[PDB]
Order: structure tokens, then C-alpha cells, then sequence
């Protein structure tokens, strides 16, 4: 059953990535309580697959906005050099 | 009683479960034999129909 | 648990006694847990001691 | 276990037949048969039953179930005779109780019977029905067991219902009456009662019935009009009883094997679009069982679904639907092979398809097709700088900007993604 356990390890890795991403961006957590809120389905597998897809989406936005910032810096350099008689 | 009554319940559910699974395997294998009956009967019937229509 | 999932399970919990040594437990509370921990930090003894 | 309980109760009762061995009150010549060769465990007894030749067995027992009427005695007598009729793997086998003198000995006594449906009447009736499928007699007429209440009452209720369903799934083995029933409204009753959320054993038997009915390709073409395959896939998603998943998979495999005609087997594509079965096989493949048939059926379904997506994935029908004006979320959007290799085909004569997709983005206001077009255009420009400079010239960049302000926020995000695909060195 280590296939499921390895899947769980991947789930933990994705959630840890989300945790670091929110901590850098200063996004708090509610963390109210209600500890016994615990089902045991098989749909959680698909749920966390969807969450992994959303995490891949956020990763793509990161890896793209870095390039957008680089491009904007180059284009602002062009704007700067365009000030000269 | 509670001990031997539980033993009886375990034996009952065990024999019920295996009866289910094993009978169901038997039914499926019989159904496979039936589909293969169709296969053989088709093959032999057509191979005979060739000669039948030749003669007629 | 059987009522939630009706998988035709009588849920039988029998009992047995063997040579294996049982574990040891002592229920604590708000003003006795640290003391159980003090005893445990230096060692835990036999069963029903 | 109510009917099982009745069988257990009457399995401890041997009737008082010697007190009236020759008696006309009860079983004048039947009790003679009860006396003679009672030990069915002995093969000599079973094979010397042929001395009777059915003269007493199943010929004087005819209307004996109606001779007695007291609820506390008819039941014991009827259960004794039926229990003697039950096992018969070699006792009767292929209806050895012929008794050619009368055809009233087989079919036409049910009419006074099946009344007061509760005390082993409909049950022994279903047993006499079970003497038809793989036995030496066939049903004289279909309406005898296709237009009566012994199943209409069990449509909804109740161990008797389960027993009737079991006998019913057993009786769908010979095409002669399978076709007669199913071509009538039996299909509608089966669909109605499977769709009703009930005990898993019932639906489990009905998917056996579906698997047995799938044996005829013509019948699969007949039943294509019902949404059986995606709904069974939904049941597979929402119910995992091991055997139940095995039988749903077996039904899909049987359908895939029959293949009456490809042009009518759009169910290849329905098995994906309605429900992504490969998503379930991402985890069922992780599940391992001892039955090699599970693995073989899983591999068969996996390969065939893959080739179904292969055939369903075509630039031809893709451009046809792009010109038709109606768009959907086709799987080819995520097929990176398409956007990697066949993406230059979106450049028709002078970028005709790109032009008419730009026009579709201009005019249409349906969010689904607009998002589909925006996503496709983004994935097109993801691979072509020539297309990038063309779309920059066209001003469609501003059109996607206007889609970034669309009333639906998901389409706004899709347009944002499309513009981000228009952002490479820009």
C-alpha cells in the first residue's frame, strides 16, 4: 500500500509549498478549532489532485511573472534611454 | 451466551461470504463457456453452410 | 461503525490471554501529568506495580 | 434473511404423509412416491426414480399445491415437494420428469397460483420458472412470465424481492425469451429499479443482468438510447464493493468486444467525456487483486480508452467544429502533441481559421465557447512567433483584453492566461 502512502507524501509536499508561499506573502490562517471534523472517503484523492493542479497553476504564475518583471525592466530601460535629445 | 454466539456469527458470515464469491466465480466461468458455445457453433455452422449451399 | 457501513460485519471483539507482557499505563490529569513524566524520565517499572 | 428464514423453518419439517399413504384427503398416489426412494443421497434411489417415469412425480403432484389450502399445512407440504424439486443437479437435470401424457404438468397451472403473494407461493413459482432456462422445457409463451405481477410487486418494496431478483438474473441466459422481454418494457423497469438507490445486492444483480444482456451486439445497439454506460461509470465512482466494480468493468469490456458498428459506437468517446474513467484507473491500477481477470479487463479497457481518445482527437473534426460555430471543451486542448506538431494546421488559407476564430471572439457572447477559443488561441501562439506578430497586427490582443473584463471571472482568468501567452518578449 506504499503507493497510497507515497501519494500522501506528495500531498504533504504540495501543502508545504503552499504554506511557504503564503508565509512569504503574509497571508494568515484562521485556525479556529473543531478538531473532530474527520471523514474517510476516496474522493479526498481527487480533491487533493485538484489542489495539486491549482498549485501547479500558482507555480506557473510565479515562473511567468518573473519573466514579465524581467521584460518590464528591459522595456523601462528602453523608456529611460528614450529621454535623450 | 456471548462468546460462542459470536463464534457462530463469525462462522456464519464466513461461509456466506465464500459461498457468494465462489458461486459467483462459477457463474461467470459458466457464462464464458456459453459465449464460447456461441463461438464454436457459429464456426461449425458456417463451415457446414458452405458445403450446403454448394450442393444446393 | 457497522451501523454507518452495513457490510454485514458482526464486529466481534473476543478476548485472549498469552505469555506476552502487557504494557503499563496510569491515567493522569491537570496536576499529575508532569509527575508521571518525572517518573517516566528516570525509568518505568513492571506491570501492576 | 426472511425467505431464507422460511426455508430454514420448513427445512426442519417432514410432513405427515404416511398417515394418508393411500388417502384421497392428501396425496393419494403422491405419498407412494414419497415412501419410495426417499433417500435422494443414494444414486440407486435417483436412478430407479425412472421406474415411476413421472407418473406420480410431477404428474399427480400437479395441482397438489392447490389441493391443500390451510396456511399451516399447505406450506409444509409445498415446501417439502419444492425442496425435493430444488437441488436436482442429477436427479432431474434436463427436466427428466417429462410425463408425456399431459402438458399441464409444466406450464399452465400458474394461473390460479401466484395469489396471496407472501407464503412461499411466488417463491416456488420462481423456482418452477428456474426449471426453464437450462432444463428440458422452454416457456410455452412469453406473456406467461412477462405480463404478470410476480415482478411488478417486487419492483419496489423484503427478502422476497431479493430472491425474485436472483432468480430473474439467473433466467437471462437464453436469447429466445431475453429478447422478448427486453424488447418490451422490461428494460424500462430494470433501468428504473437500478437507478433507485437501494441495497447494493439488488443493483449488483441488475448489473449482472446488464452484463448478460450485453452478450448480443444488436441488443447493445438497441440499448444505446439509454445512458447506461456513463451512469454505470458514475455508480463505479460512487460505489466500490469489489465485485460490483468487477461487473461494471466486465460489462464495459463486453460492449467493447461486441462492436456492432463503429459509427454507432460513439460510446467510446462517451466513456471518457461523460466520466474520465482513466482518472479512476490511475488509482485502480494501484489496487492489486489475485483475480487475473481484473488485471486483464483493466488493461483491455485502458488500452481501448486510450485509442478512443486517439481517434476522438483529430484536427479534422476539430476544425469542422470550429467552423460550425458551436464549441466545447474537447480533450485535444490538453493534447500537447496537437499543439506541438499539428498546430500549424490552424493556419489555413491566409490564416482563415484564425480569422474566423477572431470573429467568433468578437461576436459570440457564450462564455464556454469564448473561453475555449481564447485558450486555443493562447496555445496556438505558445508555439508560433509568426502567429504572435500576426495577432498583434490584427488587434485581437485588445479583444482578449476585453475578455479579461468579461462578466464571468473564470473567462477573465482564461483571457489573462491568453494575454500571458501573448507576452513572450513583449
Amino acid at each position: 500500500f506504499v503507493n497510497e502512502v507515497r501519494r500522501c507524501e506528495e500531498m504533504d509536499r504540495k501543502l508545504r509549498f503552499v504554506e511557504k508561499e503564503i508565509r512569504k506573502a503574509n497571508i494568515p490562517i484562521m485556525d479556529t478549532g473543531e478538531n473532530p471534523e474527520v471523514p474517510f472517503p476516496r474522493d479526498m484523492i481527487d480533491l487533493e489532485a485538484n489542489f495539486e493542479k491549482i498549485e501547479n497553476e500558482l507555480k506557473e504564475i510565479n515562473t511567468n511573472q518573473e519573466a514579465l518583471k524581467r521584460n518590464f525592466l528591459e522595456l523601462t530601460e528602453l523608456k529611460f534611454i528614450l529621454r535623450k535629445t | 451466551a456471548l462468546s460462542d454466539a459470536d463464534v457462530q456469527k463469525q462462522i456464519k458470515h464466513m461461509m456466506a461470504f465464500i459461498e457468494q464469491e465462489a458461486n459467483e466465480k462459477a457463474e461467470e466461468i459458466d457464462a464464458k463457456a456459453e459465449e464460447e458455445f456461441n463461438i464454436e457453433k457459429g464456426r461449425l455452422v458456417q463451415t457446414q453452410r458452405l458445403k450446403i449451399m454448394e450442393y444446393y | 461503525g457497522t451501523e454507518h457501513s452495513g457490510s454485514t460485519v458482526p464486529s466481534i471483539l473476543n478476548r485472549m490471554q498469552t505469555n506476552q507482557t502487557p504494557p503499563t499505563y496510569n491515567k493522569t490529569n491537570k496536576f499529575t501529568h508532569g509527575f508521571q513524566n518525572i517518573v517516566d524520565a528516570y525509568g518505568i517499572g513492571t506491570y501492576r506495580e | 434473511n426472511i425467505i431464507a428464514a422460511k426455508a430454514a423453518e420448513v427445512r426442519a419439517n417432514k410432513v405427515n404423509w404416511q398417515s394418508y399413504l393411500q388417502g384421497q384427503m392428501i396425496s393419494a398416489e403422491d405419498c407412494e412416491f414419497i415412501q419410495r426412494f426417499e433417500m435422494k443421497r443414494s444414486s440407486e434411489d435417483k436412478q430407479e426414480m425412472l421406474q415411476t417415469e413421472g407418473s406420480q412425480c410431477a404428474k399427480t403432484f400437479i395441482n397438489l399445491m392447490t389441493h391443500i389450502s390451510k396456511e399451516q399445512t399447505v406450506q409444509y407440504i409445498l415446501t417439502m415437494v419444492d425442496d425435493m424439486l430444488q437441488e436436482n443437479h442429477q436427479r432431474v437435470s434436463i427436466f427428466f420428469d417429462y410425463a408425456k401424457r399431459s402438458k399441464s404438468t409444466a406450464w399452465p397451472y400458474f394461473l390460479p397460483m401466484l395469489n396471496r403473494q407472501d407464503p412461499f407461493t411466488v417463491h416456488m413459482a420462481a423456482r418452477i420458472i428456474a426449471k426453464l432456462a437450462a432444463w428440458g422445457k422452454e416457456l410455452m409463451e412469453g406473456s406467461d412470465l412477462n405480463y404478470y405481477f410476480n415482478w411488478i410487486k417486487t419492483q419496489l418494496s423484503s427478502q422476497y424481492v431479493q430472491c425474485v431478483a436472483g432468480c430473474l438474473q439467473l433466467m437471462l441466459r437464453v436469447n429466445e425469451y431475453r429478447f422478448a422481454w427486453v424488447e418490451a418494457d422490461g428494460v424500462n423497469c430494470i433501468m428504473g429499479v437500478l437507478s433507485n438507490k437501494c441495497g447494493f445486492q439488488l443493483q449488483y444483480q441488475m448489473i449482472f443482468s446488464i452484463w448478460l444482456l450485453a452478450f448480443s451486439p444488436q441488443m447493445c445497439e438497441h440499448l444505446r438510447r439509454y445512458n447506461i454506460i456513463p451512469v454505470l461509470s458514475d455508480i463505479l465512482q460512487e460505489s466500490v464493493k469489489e465485485k460490483v466494480t468487477r461487473i461494471i468493468l466486465a460489462a464495459f469490456r463486453n460492449f467493447l468486444e461486441k462492436s456492432t458498428e463503429r459509427e454507432t459506437r460513439q460510446e467510446y468517446a462517451l466513456a471518457m467525456i461523460q466520466c474520465k474513467v482513466l482518472k479512476q484507473l490511475e488509482n485502480l491500477e494501484q489496487q492489486k487483486y489475485d483475480d487475473e481477470d481484473i488485471s486483464e479487463d483493466i488493461k483491455f479497457l485502458l488500452e481501448k480508452l486510450g485509442e478512443s481518445v486517439q481517434d476522438l482527437s483529430s484536427f479534422d473534426e476539430y476544425s469542422s467544429e470550429l467552423k460550425s460555430g458551436r464549441l466545447e471543451w474537447s480533450p485535444v486542448h490538453k493534447s500537447e502533441k496537437f499543439w506541438r506538431e499539428n498546430a500549424v494546421r490552424l493556419n489555413e488559407k491566409n490564416y482563415e481559421l484564425l480569422k474566423i476564430l477572431t470573429k467568433l471572439l468578437e461576436v459570440s457572447d457564450d462564455p464556454q465557447v469564448l473561453a475555449v477559443a481564447a485558450h486555443d488561441v493562447g496555445e496556438y501562439v505558445r508555439h508560433y512567433p509568426r502567429g504572435k506578430r500576426v495577432i498583434e497586427q490584427l488587434g485581437g490582443k485588445q479583444l482578449v483584453m476585453n475578455h479579461m473584463h468579461h462578466e464571468d471571472q473564470q473567462v477573465r482568468y482564461n483571457a489573462l492566461l491568453a494575454v500571458q501567452k501573448l507576452m513572450v518578449h513583449n
